[PDB]
């Protein structure tokens, strides 16, 4: 029983629960070579 | 096997919590002296939600009573269907209230605080498995709003993952029953922001409205008021008790309806709420449920959501219907009325079916919203508390149990910033 | 090959079965619409008598 | 002899498998307790006794959907291991379904999955269903799927999924599970079919006369487009077409895979006795844009190459009449690059229908799959709405308290991004 | 002929006993007071008349386990003098089950023992069961070995002996028990085989649908085993394993005798219902970490060679097809050395079942022996155990009252590093 009581100098501020959300700076997304599937090849490189 | 453990705190809790029972074992079809004499297979799947069978065939809710002084738990007892709770599970003290939230908080709190634990112990950890906690109390008084902050705190220490819904009713704008409410509801919100998972907000002037304009009842009791409630926190949970073509429980419904910590505030109606004499007027169709769910005087809250702006809503349907019906009311009701929903949240509305409806009634509906319309209900409170704060008021009385003025200014800043957290969002 | 020929004789069995889904079908919404509006109504029925009597 | 599994993740992809194995049970003539009152090997194996069991496997985090199957009327047709339940589920949340709870049950399935692939023979692929918006058939089904690409390698895993719907939507945090699945199902499937809800509604109302229809109507529908894909395999045709030959003739390259659906005739019982419903109208019906399951017009886009199964009276000659007729048509587009543009596949076993049944029996029927460039409208519309909550943070701290580093939230938006630019990229001509 | 001599030490290998004699009994054919109403001989003696009598021997040092036979309905079977009890037991000390009271009993067991092998015209092996928590079966058990090394020579000796839990453990001396036993087991024991009580039950569990188990059903399981093991001397089969075969194939070395078991099928009634269980499947399903009666996974280290028995209607050439299969398996791993890796053996009598029993009546069942590195796992776990015990000096004030000397306890701990050394230096590469 001596754990569970609080005392009244240790009144929940506030903050102290809710925690917030770092804001998101990011590296540069790897697009391309992140599939394995090989893109399609495009109209202009066509063999002649 | 979704277990809910159920915790009713003072005198608004207790009788709203022994009406409550009432409705369910009705529903489930559980005799009150606690056994089953139902007529459907389909009752006892999954009873294990709220009950515990003693053998014998007698079925035992997990239920627990809280309160400082045993006055209104022996006036349950003596209810028809008192004798259906376990004897050990009515936790009290031996003290007034003396309708003081310090008072509750810190002197007789602590002292009780001791036992309630431990018999929530019991109940929390006698099943197969917990998705969350029900409590029930009020914020005008000092029992249920302090002593029911107390062991919400508790509860979030030992079981962080489970979901601590509970229902509120708040102080009224007209008249309210308790001149120190604007001290009890600041320090309540202080703790409830930061530790529960969702709160429902229940006003008393707007069941009064309910029952008087629909309901047409010439004197309504605080038993049918305490109805109205019963039926939708039977709602929410019905998704758990039976089957349906969508499913949406209660961690479902936290996902979708909040985007921010902070920002969970509910408030709920319930359709169909029919008119002893329009009865034979009104065709009951499912547009017609959802004409009533959006109607603004349905609210159970008394603030008007027209004031301010939707960010997310639910809607709830029981019985066998057509699943496009509830869909295209659904997508209808969101862009006929887009001046009320945000632009950068499309699908503002969320939906669900669930396939056994109460008795009698062949579809019903259940709705909870989140608005921006909170900030009416939260500029009352504080303006209330900074006049009676300028001045030192009653305050003496908290300060002479032990609290500390700055824990005041703490909360209402915490309350403050709520306010103006609503404000940023509408843009 | 071009063999749905038991037509001859293949498709007036299908041609009739399609008659007799057509009546099932039917009966199954004729029985439908008596069943509804006996439980909708007529339960209700008793309830608005006894709130008003009673009241 | 050859055979395929099928697997069914979350809510929707259950009760659409209760309805398909209803429908399969019926067709071959198997009572609902796997006894008699031929092609069984392709979906059933023989148990010994005159008892059969199904190839599937259902899958879910919860278990009121396994359940209703467990007290059902079906549920002696059923192997016990194959209904695998949950004690939770993913409440609409990719993380949670992917990363903490998702990787609680994985290794559980993955056994029994590979356990009946044992007793296949001869398998030539699975079928895998989902629904994009659900926790489970989006998080759970991207941690499957990566998962049986390397336990199975070059085997044809089929899927059909149901793309969130235009408009109607259930789930407000639909377009955030949408995307992040996105990038699993277009590296590690072999082909996948998209259909919505909305589009099936419509079709549901006006062709079949059905004035308020339910989630079972239709789950019959896609029963029998599944029935149609597999016929060839399982009873006789002039034209047979196994898994292979879809894969090779519908998709010009990796990442431009994804079909779409359509059938014909749908239509009422008193209607179709109106008509005798030739080869002629059923192929001219297929190519109009009412009766596409995936609400997006053709017209503005253009098509590659489409594959036909006719399941009924049909025989090669009127076939040939129908597809010449078909190219005249000039409100149909085609790619400069494919002038032959169509595999066609004929079968003579006609369709089967239902006790309490939502169509008649046509002794002629015909289904259809096309590849087209108009399927990139549905991405326009999901990555507009993906922006619109991303840009604010609307409910990005759900998903990273729930494992997810939100690194990951780009990053899904790139790949959709990439195959945008591919399909328009191979929608120019020169 | 040939004949086998079973020996039950302690309480777990009396409890096993009585339902091991229980199978045999049913099996062959005797009441339970040793009438009736071919391979009798090998384990039974026909004393004359019409009555038979086992080749058992039951000794615990405290009488209430022996008494509850002398007093059941078996106690019309046994002979008297096989039935011997002590006084009072070693209260899991294993200093007391040794030097202080094993002495009073052990010379009297060693009469009766040679008084049953002189009977015993043809006699091939021991049967010896242990608990290594116990101190009788570990006490005693050592002890016991101990004279039959120098009595009888290399007359091979087999074990079975319930090794302790990874986490589920009822004494709390437990580990201390167990290293003093291994010391003896490893020099004189030919070969000695591991079950753990954890393992048993969760497999009691899910094969078998039980929802609490006993200690009485998991002593009918290993007596399947047994009586799988000892078929092939009694009945008749087209491959037959003598325990010699036994001996030579399955060890490479000294030091690395220790196998691991496997049974299948292991199926309830209702579930064999929609299994037809051939030979394809019982064989797949031995090589599962889930059917292993120890709790160690056979992936997380390399196989050496196996041992297979099959009862039933099992055709020579589906044992090849099964075999070959298995070599498949790129999860299961082989030592390069061995490449050949197998021995086979098939016999026509199934398996027996029980009144009251949990198992289904199967028409062909496979028991499986296989030695592999992964049991270095379990000793990893005692070792772990019994250096945090001895850093502070927990227990030793007991065993050193009862005669035990300090300097054994880390000359016990001496051999089970070297022993862990051996099986780690064959299990490198080659
Ligand atoms: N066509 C069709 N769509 C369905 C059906 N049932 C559900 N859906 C779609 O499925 C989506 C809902 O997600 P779920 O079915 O619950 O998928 P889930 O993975 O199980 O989601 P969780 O319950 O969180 O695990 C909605 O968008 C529905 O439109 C059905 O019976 N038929
Ligand atoms: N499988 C199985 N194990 C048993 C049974 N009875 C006892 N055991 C095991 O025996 C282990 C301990 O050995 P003891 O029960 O003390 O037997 P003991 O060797 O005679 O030891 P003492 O009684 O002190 O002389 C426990 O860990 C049990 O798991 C049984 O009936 N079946
Ligand atoms: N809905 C409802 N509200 C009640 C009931 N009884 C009391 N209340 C309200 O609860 C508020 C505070 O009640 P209070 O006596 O302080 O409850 P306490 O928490 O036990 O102290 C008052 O404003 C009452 O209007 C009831 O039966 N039903
Ligand atoms: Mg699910
Ligand atoms: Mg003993």
């Amino acid at each position: 029983p001596e754990k569970l009581r609080q005392p009244p100098s240790q009144y929940l501020k506030k903050g102290e629960r809710t925690k917030k959300l770092p804001p998101k700076e990011r590296v540069i997304p790897k697009g391309n070579e992140g599939l394995t599937k090989p893109p399609v090849p495009k109209a202009t490189e066509t063999i002649k | 096997v979704r277990e809910i453990v159920h915790i009713q705190a003072g005198q608004c809790g207790n009788q709203i919590g022994a009406k409550f029972w009432e409705v369910i074992s009705d529903e489930h079809g559980i005799d009150p002296t606690g056994s089953y004499h139902g007529d459907s297979d389909l009752q006892l799947e999954r009873i294990n939600v709220y009950y515990n069978e003693a053998t014998g065939g007698k079925y035992v809710p997990r239920a627990i009573l809280v309160d400082l002084e045993p006055g209104t738990m022996d006036s349950v007892r003596a209810g028809q269907f008192g004798q259906l709770f376990r004897p050990d599970n009515f936790v009290f003290g031996q003290s007034g209230a003396g309708n003081n939230w310090a008072k509750g908080y810190y002197t007789e709190g602590q002292e009780l605080c001791e036992s309630i634990l431990d018999v929530i112990r019991k109940e929390a950890e006698s099943c197969d498995c917990l998705q969350g906690f029900q409590l029930v109390h009020s914020l005008g008084g000092g029992t249920g709003a302090g002593l029911g902050t107390l062991l919400l705190n508790k509860l979030r220490e030992e079981y962080p993952d489970r979901i601590l819904s509970t229902y509120s009713i708040v102080p009224s704008p007209k008249v309210s029953d308790t001149v120190v409410e604007p001290y009890n509801c600041t320090l309540s919100v202080h703790q409830l922001v930061e530790s529960a998972d969702e709160v429902f907000c229940i006003d008393n002037e707007a069941l009064y409205d309910i029952c008087f304009r629909t309901l047409k009842l010439t004197t309504p009791t605080y038993g049918d008021l305490n109805h109205l409630v019963s039926m939708v926190m039977s709602g929410t949970t019905c998704a758990l008790r039976f089957p349906g073509q969508l499913n949406s429980d209660l961690r479902k419904l936290a996902v979708n309806l909040v985007p921010f910590p902070r920002l969970h505030f509910f408030i709920v109606g319930f359709a169909p709420l029919t008119s002893r004499g329009s009865q034979q007027y009104r065709a009951l169709t499912v547009p017609e449920l959802t004409s009533q769910l959006f109607d603004n005087k349905n609210m159970m809250a008394a603030c008007d959501p027209r004031r301010g702006v939707y960010l997310t809503a639910s809607a709830h349907f029981r019985g066998r219907m057509s699943s496009k019906e509830v869909d295209e009311q659904m997508l209808n009701i969101q862009a006929r009325n887009t001046s009320y929903f945000v632009e950068w949240i499309p699908s503002n509305v969320k939906s669900a079916i669930c396939d056994i409806p109460p008795r009698g009634l062949k579809m019903a509906a259940t709705f909870i919203g989140n608005t921006t319309a909170f900030r009416e209900l939260f500029t009352r409170v504080d303006s209330q508390f900074q006049k009676m704060y300028a001045r030192r008021a009653f305050i003496h009385w908290y300060v002479n149990e032990g609290l500390e003025t700055v824990e005041f200014d703490e909360a209402r800043s915490n309350m403050t910033d709520l306010i103006q957290e609503y404000e940023m969002y509408e843009t | 090959g071009q063999m749905d020929t038991q037509a001859y004789k293949g498709m007036t069995p299908e041609q009739i079965e399609r008659l007799k889904q057509i009546q099932l079908q039917q009966i199954e919404e004729n029985r439908k619409r008596r069943e509804a509006e006996a439980e909708q109504e007529r339960i209700d029925e008793e309830n608005r008598k006894k709130a008003a009597r009673d009241a | 002899m050859r055979e395929v599994i099928s697997i069914h993740v979350g809510q929707a992809g259950v009760q659409i498998g209760n309805g398909c194995w209803e429908l399969y049970c019926l067709e071959h003539g198997i009572q609902p307790d796997g006894q008699l009152p031929d092609a069984f090997n392709t979906f059933f194996s023989e148990t010994g006794a005159g008892k059969h069991v199904p190839r599937a496997v259902f899958v879910d985090l919860e278990p009121t959907v396994v359940d209703e199957v467990r007290t059902g009327t079906y549920r002696q047709l059923f192997h016990p291991e194959q209904l695998i339940s949950g004690k939770e589920d993913a409440a609409n949340n990719y993380a949670r379904g992917h990363y903490t709870v998702g990787k609680e049950i994985i290794d559980l399935t993955l056994d029994r999955i590979r356990k009946l692939a044992d007793q296949c023979t001869g398998l030539q692929g699975f079928l895998i269903f989902h629904s994009f918006g659900g926790g489970t058939g989006a998080g759970f089904g991207s941690l499957l799927l990566e998962r049986l690409s390397v336990d199975y390698g070059k085997k044809s895993k089929l899927e059909f999924t149901v793309y969130p719907s235009p408009q109607v939507s259930t789930a407000i945090v639909e377009p955030y599970n949408s995307i992040l699945a996105t990038h699993s199902m277009i590296d590690h499937s072999d082909c996948a079919f998209m259909v919505d809800n909305e589009a099936l509604y419509d079709l549901c109302r006006r062709a079949l006369d059905i004035e308020r229809p339910t989630y079972t109507n239709l789950n019959r529908l896609i029963g029998q487009v599944v029935s149609s894909l597999t016929a060839s395999l399982r009873f006789d045709g002039a034209l047979n077409v196994d898994f292979t030959e879809f894969q090779t003739n519908l998709v010009p390259y990796a990442r431009i895979h994804f079909p779409i659906c359509s059938y014909a005739p749908v239509i009422s019982a008193e209607k179709a006795y109106h008509e005798q419903l030739s080869v002629a109208e059923i192929t001219n019906s297929l190519f109009e844009p009412a009766n596409m399951m995936v609400k997006c017009d053709p017209r503005h886009g253009k098509y590659m190459a489409c594959t036909l199964l006719y399941r009924g009276d049909v025989v090669p000659k009127d076939v040939s009449a129908a597809v010449a007729t078909i190219k005249t048509k000039r409100t149909i587009q085609f790619v400069d690059w494919c002038p032959t543009g169509f595999k066609m596949g004929i079968n003579y076993q006609p369709p089967t229908v239902v006790p309490g049944g939502d169509l008649a029996k046509v002794q002629r029927a015909v289904c259809m799959l096309a590849n087209t460039t108009a399927i990139a409208e549905a991405w326009s519309r999901l990555d507009h709405k993906f922006d619109l909550m991303y840009a604010k943070r609307a409910f990005v701290h759900w998903y990273v308290g729930e494992g997810m580093e939100e690194a990951e939230f780009p990053e899904a938006r790139e790949d959709l991004a990439l195959l945008e630019k591919d399909y328009d990229e191979v929608a120019a001509e020169s």
